[PDB]
């Protein structure tokens, strides 16, 4: 379990699931929030 | 008197428990360097007493003005209000006093126990003290500065700034007074939470 | 205006300023300052047309005041009184405001 | 000391006339840097102490301003007052040329000395009292002199930015501006418009 | 009317644009029968359309001549929040993230093979970190201050 958790920790599988992650909330956001040009809250 | 604000995670090295208000609570290491925690001790006192006063300033009025005491307008529209002076001769006023003052304390701050004389009236001189605490002129009624009321001070300043926090981001969500907010919490609060105002 | 009378009293003025106002400021500039190449002048070089005429700057006056000094301060109190002049015959130019 | 609570600089040890070891940026580090400094500055203050009287004086007298006294060489053909009375050599071409001829030859031989206290302080003709006689109280007038022309520097400055800040008019017009209603009208409204 | 700009909610050629978009989206639309998944989907993006118009017209946004929005970024406090919020918003994050990486750079600095710390990231002293580059204005202004922001080589 110590070896696959060190493989999970290599850079493209960390890359992969922190880009993935990054990516879902982006699209999350531009769904909820979408087609923003300004910053209107203040 | 230490304590923790986790009570599972353990002091840093740097917070060892000789500055009051001390609950080993610096999970971002920002005062790691002894400089920066000199520094940031001054500035979380100054902050927290002008937060008092200003807690004050925008609570205690508007609850007078609430109960029918007196006719007080709120805080963020007492800035509109009529006065002898217009704002800006105020805040000319208010940054040249505030410019002297505070580099007083800045050169305090930078070397404890150099600006303790008074440079008109020569005879007056404020008594060896710590920085942050200027003894004399500052305490007329001679309260004792022990560790307990600098604690006690350092307790209700951390309260203040939130407090005013939350009067801040109150205001900037609902447009109206925090006791006004405070009131309609009390009317019913199972449907005036954070929850309902959004 | 008089173009002699200008040009006359321009360049008086500053033959005048050249030799008694201006003279031991520069004269003493150039004595400091002097064309070198490699550490060492023009002439003594190599360079056989860039030796200064001594004869030429060569003065009987007290202080030392050559034909040299007379045409650049000359050429000063010209260029001073032309301006004047070409300036005082256009009634314009920075007039209105 | 100009700011309580601070060291003084190494270049400045407060045997000058008004040494208040006041150099943030180290400019007076070299000694003959700052020789030529103290005589600059002597100069600057003497030109100001004589421009805060000729600025007004005028003005209180009803001849317009320090402004207005300057706006004859801006129109055609203007002519120069003195005392309410044209000047009939009073013409921009004259004016700069005898201005040209006498501020020179009394700024060169200001340069012909090479002693520093005679630079600064030449005596002779120019203290026909004799004040300077007296040592101390030639180190106080000495002092005296330093701080009523930082004092007249620090008029001029005032005068340049009032200028700006009102144009075309006068600094007593200003002074009763501020004696009119202090609480409303001073720097503020222009410092937020 | 910064530059001769008309305000979006008082432009005709915005309205036009509008317009054509919806006339397109409908033209698209005039395809299916209106209970099918096409047609919602038509629908929905001509709710967002009309939606993207009204909010473009009430931020404020000058539009052009040419009927679309053109920000203004010489800082005028009408349209601070089409350059200068969003991007004080971008520098607090990129700070974020340039801080929390020099703290690992640092942090694995003195080990004695540092390489392997790169390569395999040491995923709870990153995680630690990670939240240090909140308070990352802070603490870049303090080690500014005390000369341990650069190295003197
Ligand atoms: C402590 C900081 C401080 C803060 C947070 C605010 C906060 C606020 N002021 Mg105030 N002010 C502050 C200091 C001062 N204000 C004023 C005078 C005014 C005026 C004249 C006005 C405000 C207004 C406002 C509001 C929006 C700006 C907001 C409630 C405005 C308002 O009431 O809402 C639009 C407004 O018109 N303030 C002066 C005197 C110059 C101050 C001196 O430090
Ligand atoms: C040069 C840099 C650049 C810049 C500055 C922008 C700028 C922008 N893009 Mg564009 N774009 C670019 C390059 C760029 N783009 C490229 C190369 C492509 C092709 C891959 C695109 C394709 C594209 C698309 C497909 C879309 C945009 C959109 C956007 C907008 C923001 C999206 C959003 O809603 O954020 C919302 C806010 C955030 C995500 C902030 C997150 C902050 C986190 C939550 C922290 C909060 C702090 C505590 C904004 C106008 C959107 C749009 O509608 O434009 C009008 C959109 O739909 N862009
Ligand atoms: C106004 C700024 C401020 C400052 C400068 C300090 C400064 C200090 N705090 Mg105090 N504190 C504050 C507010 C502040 N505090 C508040 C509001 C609370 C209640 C939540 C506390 C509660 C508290 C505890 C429980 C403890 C301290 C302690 C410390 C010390 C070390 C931590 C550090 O230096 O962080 C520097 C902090 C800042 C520069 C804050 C900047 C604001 C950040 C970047 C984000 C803004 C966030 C906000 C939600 C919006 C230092 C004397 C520790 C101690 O040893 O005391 C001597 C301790 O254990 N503080
Ligand atoms: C210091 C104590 C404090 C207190 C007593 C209050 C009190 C009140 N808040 Mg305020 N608030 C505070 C700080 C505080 N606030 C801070 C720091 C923030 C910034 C996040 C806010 C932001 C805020 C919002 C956005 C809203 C309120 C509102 C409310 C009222 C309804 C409850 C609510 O919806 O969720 C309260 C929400 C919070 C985030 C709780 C913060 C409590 C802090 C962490 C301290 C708790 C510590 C200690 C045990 C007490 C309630 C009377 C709501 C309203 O408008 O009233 C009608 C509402 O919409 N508050
Ligand atoms: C520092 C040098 C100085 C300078 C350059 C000026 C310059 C000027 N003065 Mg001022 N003045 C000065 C000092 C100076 N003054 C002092 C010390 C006094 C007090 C005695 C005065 C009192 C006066 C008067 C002037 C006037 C003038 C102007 C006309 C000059 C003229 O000769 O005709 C001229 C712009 C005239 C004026 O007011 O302009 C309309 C006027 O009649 N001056
Ligand atoms: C040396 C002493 C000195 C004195 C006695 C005055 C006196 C006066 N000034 Mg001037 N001024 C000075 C120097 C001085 N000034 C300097 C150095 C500057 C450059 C910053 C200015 C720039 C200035 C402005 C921009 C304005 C005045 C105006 C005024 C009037 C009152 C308002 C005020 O002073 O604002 C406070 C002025 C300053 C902070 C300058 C420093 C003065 C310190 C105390 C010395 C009054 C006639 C006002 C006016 O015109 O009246 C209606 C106004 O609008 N002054
Ligand atoms: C079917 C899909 C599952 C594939 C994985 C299961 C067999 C692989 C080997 C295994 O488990 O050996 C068992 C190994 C290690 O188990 C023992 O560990 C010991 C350490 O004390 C020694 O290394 C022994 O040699 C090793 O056998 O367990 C793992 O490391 C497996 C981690 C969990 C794997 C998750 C599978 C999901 C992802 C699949 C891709
Ligand atoms: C904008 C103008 C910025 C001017 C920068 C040039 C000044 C010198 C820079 C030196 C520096 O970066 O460090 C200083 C600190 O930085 C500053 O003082 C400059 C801060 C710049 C940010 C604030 C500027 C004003 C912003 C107004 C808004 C002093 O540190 P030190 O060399 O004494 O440190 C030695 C160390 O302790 C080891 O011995
Ligand atoms: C410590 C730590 C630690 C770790 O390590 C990290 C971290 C976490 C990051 C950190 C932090 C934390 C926190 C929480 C903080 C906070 C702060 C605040 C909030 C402040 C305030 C602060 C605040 C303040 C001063 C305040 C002030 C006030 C005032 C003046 C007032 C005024 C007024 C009045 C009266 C009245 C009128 O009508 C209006 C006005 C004019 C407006
Ligand atoms: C050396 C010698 C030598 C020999 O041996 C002998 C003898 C001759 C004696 C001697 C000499 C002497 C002399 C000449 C002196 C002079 C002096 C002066 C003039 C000063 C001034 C001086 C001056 C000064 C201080 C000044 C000051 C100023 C001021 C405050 C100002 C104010 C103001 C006002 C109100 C108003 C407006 O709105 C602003 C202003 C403008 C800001
Ligand atoms: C002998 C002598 C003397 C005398 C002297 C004299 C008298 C001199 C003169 C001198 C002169 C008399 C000089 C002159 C010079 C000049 C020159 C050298 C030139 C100039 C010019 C130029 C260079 C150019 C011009 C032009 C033209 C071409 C046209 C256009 C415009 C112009 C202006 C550009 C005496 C008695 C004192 C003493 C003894 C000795």
């Amino acid at each position: 379990m110590r070896d696959f958790k060190t493989y999970l920790s290599v850079a493209p599988v960390l890359s992969t699931l922190w880009f993935g992650s990054l990516a879902g909330l982006l699209i999350e956001i531009n769904r909820f929030f979408p087609d923003a040009l300004t910053f209107p809250f203040f | 008197k230490k304590g923790e604000w986790l009570p599972g995670l353990a002091s840093p090295g740097y917070l060892t428990g000789s500055l009051p208000g001390d609950n080993g609570f610096d999970p971002l290491a920002l005062a790691e360097d002894p400089e920066n925690l000199r520094w940031f001790v001054q500035a979380e006192l100054v902050n927290g007493r002008w937060a008092m006063l200003g807690v004050a300033g925008m609570l205690l009025p508007e609850v007078f003005t609430s109960i029918g005491i007196i006719d007080v307008p709120k805080w963020y529209d007492a800035g509109k209000s009529e006065y002898f002076a217009s704002s800006s001769t105020l805040f000319v006023i208010e940054f040249i006093l505030f410019h002297y003052v505070e580099i007083r304390r800045w050169q305090d701050i930078k070397n404890p126990g150099c600006v303790n004389q008074d440079p008109i009236f020569k005879q007056y001189s404020l008594p060896p003290n710590e920085c942050g605490y200027p003894g004399g002129i500052f305490n007329p009624l001679n309260f004792a500065p022990t560790t307990e009321a600098k604690e006690k001070e350092l307790a209700n300043g951390r309260l203040a700034m939130l407090a005013f926090l939350g009067f801040i981001v109150q205001h900037n969500v609902t447009g109206k007074g925090p006791f006004d907010n405070l009131q309609q919490h009390l009317s019913d609060p199972w449907h005036n939470t954070i929850i309902q105002t959004f | 205006l008089s173009p002699s009378l200008v040009i006359s009293l321009s360049t008086g003025l500053s033959l005048f300023l050249g030799r008694f106002v201006f003279f031991n400021f520069q004269r003493e500039n150039m004595a400091k300052q002097v064309p070198e190449q490699n550490g060492m002048s023009h002439f003594e070089a190599g360079d056989t047309r860039a030796k200064e005429y001594v004869s030429l700057l060569k003065s009987n006056d007290p202080v030392g005041f050559n034909i040299v000094d007379v045409l650049a301060w000359g050429s000063i109190g010209h260029i001073v009184a032309y301006y004047i002049l070409a300036t005082a015959s256009n009634g314009y130019d920075p007039s209105f405001f | 000391e100009w700011m309580p609570g601070q060291p003084r600089p190494a270049h400045l040890d407060g045997s000058a006339p008004g040494d208040f070891g006041f150099d943030p940026l180290g400019l007076g580090e070299v000694p003959e840097n700052l020789e030529r400094f103290k005589e600059s500055e002597l100069i600057h203050c003497r030109w100001a102490m004589l421009a805060v009287p000729g600025i007004l004086v005028p003005e209180a007298l009803g001849l317009g301003n320090w402004v207005k006294a300057q706006e004859w060489a801006a129109l055609p053909g203007g002519q120069a007052t003195y005392l309410g009375n044209p000047v009939p050599w009073g013409n921009l071409p004259t004016i700069l040329a005898i201005e040209f001829l006498a501020i020179a030859f009394v700024e060169h031989q200001r340069s012909m000395e090479k002693d520093s206290e005679k630079k600064k302080y030449p005596g002779g003709a120019f203290d026909p009292l004799g004040y300077s006689k007296d040592p101390k109280k030639f180190e106080e007038l000495k002092l005296k002199e330093i701080k009523n022309g930082r004092l007249a520097l620090l008029a001029f400055v005032g005068f340049c930015i009032q200028q700006s800040a009102y144009p075309g008019t006068g600094p007593l017009e200003n002074l009763a501006t501020h004696l009119a209603d202090p609480w409303h009208n001073n720097i503020g409204d222009i410092v937020i418009p | 009317d910064i530059a001769g700009l008309t305000p979006c909610k008082e432009s005709k050629q915005f309205a036009k644009r509008e317009k054509q978009a919806l006339k397109k989206l409908q033209a698209s639309l005039k395809l299916y029968a209106d209970d099918s998944a096409p047609a919602l989907a038509i629908k929905a993006t001509m709710e967002k359309t009309k939606k993207r118009f009204d909010n473009y017209g009430k931020y404020g946004l000058l539009c052009g001549s040419d009927g679309l929005p053109h920000l203004i970024v010489s800082g005028d406090q009408r349209h601070w929040g089409e350059f200068i919020t969003p991007g004080i918003l971008f520098l607090y994050i990129a700070g974020w993230i340039g801080w929390v990486g020099r703290s690992y750079l640092i942090a694995i600095r003195d080990e004695k093979k540092p390489t392997q710390k790169e390569i395999i990231i040491d995923v709870p002293l990153a995680s630690s970190l990670l939240f240090r580059g909140f308070s990352w204005p802070v603490a870049a202004y303090r080690e500014l201050l005390n000369g341990e922001l650069v190295d003197n080589n």
